């Protein structure tokens, strides 16, 4: 493991320092179906005519961008996500730009939202849920000893592939520190306190928002909810949680660690680091190496019928893509 | 119970982030 990672930051490190720039073009993809939306753009199922391989193509309006102060947001985006590379990451493949919008063209995961999955069915039970933790468990660990923070764990966020097995979207949020950090990120249900209090955070962001997880998946619902933002957060800084009849006692625990207001006294942020969350009892019969290796017996194989097939994911309008006659932009993303 | 209570909610669906 530090044997593995230490390797694993040199290769990071060589395109940090060196990351890729426009490596194809939107006339090589073929548009299909949105796949989700956003703020700024939408991710559309698109198809690269010369390999008949199907993609995920992010598309960010640069204006809304800039409108909305997500520059440097989108720079750490691309940057770290062409830097990175672990099991349950997604890849990118081609990043370009033109006029009027940023591309990520990244690989298609077929299986469709943890989020979708979670709802219908209803909760997840703990082996399940366990199982996915724990791919978060390693990816935490890889992303944290790069120097980045994640910031936006959240069903909506991971993807099931063919496998069974997660694959984590959305590095919006996602950042290179050494030391603290102060923007007010994230989704309200999963937002540390330190972050709510304006006080400056770290990695142990990452491992508040891992408990709030592991929580949602195991009953159903997350540990602190409401009608609006504001109630959300005076929750989360209350200090006070219910956990549903069914937790195992492991799990009330490994869960009271996690989602500890003092992270000086939160798991994951402690004297042992990660060590204090897979040395834990809940986490016992988990076989770390087995599950990297993804030899495990996935509990749950969402089916897709064929290639571009995306009914484990729900429709949008299809909004149109525009480009301008003249550039957008050009100072403000000229490293993308 | 809380699981009635979260399904009447108005936070069941997908979570959007908080920018400014
Ligand atoms: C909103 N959470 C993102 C999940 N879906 S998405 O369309 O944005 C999305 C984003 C990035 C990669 C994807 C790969 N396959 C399918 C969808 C992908």
């Amino acid at each position: 493991v530090k044997e593995f990672l230490a390797k694993a930051k040199e290769d990071f490190l060589k395109k940090w320092e060196n990351p890729a720039q426009n490596t194809a073009h939107l006339d090589q993809f073929e548009r299909i179906k949105t796949l989700g939306t956003g703020s700024f753009g939408r991710v559309m199922l698109v198809k690269h005519m010369e390999t008949g391989n199907h993609y995920a193509m992010k598309i960010l309006d640069k204006q809304k961008v800039v409108k909305l102060k997500q520059i440097e947001h989108t720079l750490n985006e691309k940057r770290i996500l062409q830097a990175v590379n672990f099991p349950f990451l997604v890849k990118l493949e081609f990043s370009f730009k033109d006029n009027s919008n940023l591309y990520m063209v990244m690989e298609y995961v077929a299986g469709g939202e943890m989020f979708s999955h979670l709802r219908r069915i209803g909760r997840f039970s703990e082996p399940h849920a366990r199982f996915y933790a724990a791919q978060i468990v390693l990816t935490f660990e890889y992303l944290h000893s790069l120097d980045l923070i994640y910031r936006d764990l959240k069903p909506e966020n991971l993807l099931i592939d063919q496998q069974g097995y997660i694959q984590v979207t959305d590095f919006g949020f996602a950042k290179r520190v050494k030391g603290r950090t102060w923007t007010l990120c994230g989704t309200p249900e999963y937002l540390a306190p330190e972050i709510i209090l304006s006080k400056g955070y770290n990695k142990a962001v990452d491992w508040w928002a891992l408990g709030v997880l592991i929580y949602e998946m195991a009953a159903g619902y997350p540990p602190f909810f409401a009608d609006q933002p504001i109630q959300i957060y005076e929750k989360i800084v209350s200090g006070k949680v219910r956990f549903p009849s069914h937790f195992s006692s492991d799990l009330k625990d490994l869960l009271r660690n996690l989602l500890q207001v003092d992270l000086t006294k939160r798991f994951g942020n402690l004297k042992d680091g990660v060590n204090d969350i897979k040395n834990h009892k809940w986490f016992a019969t988990t076989d770390w190496i087995a599950i990297y290796q993804r030899k495990v017996e996935a509990p749950f194989i969402p089916k897709f019928k064929g290639p571009g097939d995306t009914s484990n994911f729900d429709d949008y309008e299809e909004e149109e893509i525009r480009v301008s006659i003249n550039e957008k932009c050009g100072k403000e993303f000229s490293e993308f | 119970t809380t699981y009635a209570d979260f399904i009447a909610s108005g936070r069941t669906g997908r979570r959007n982030a908080i920018h400014d």
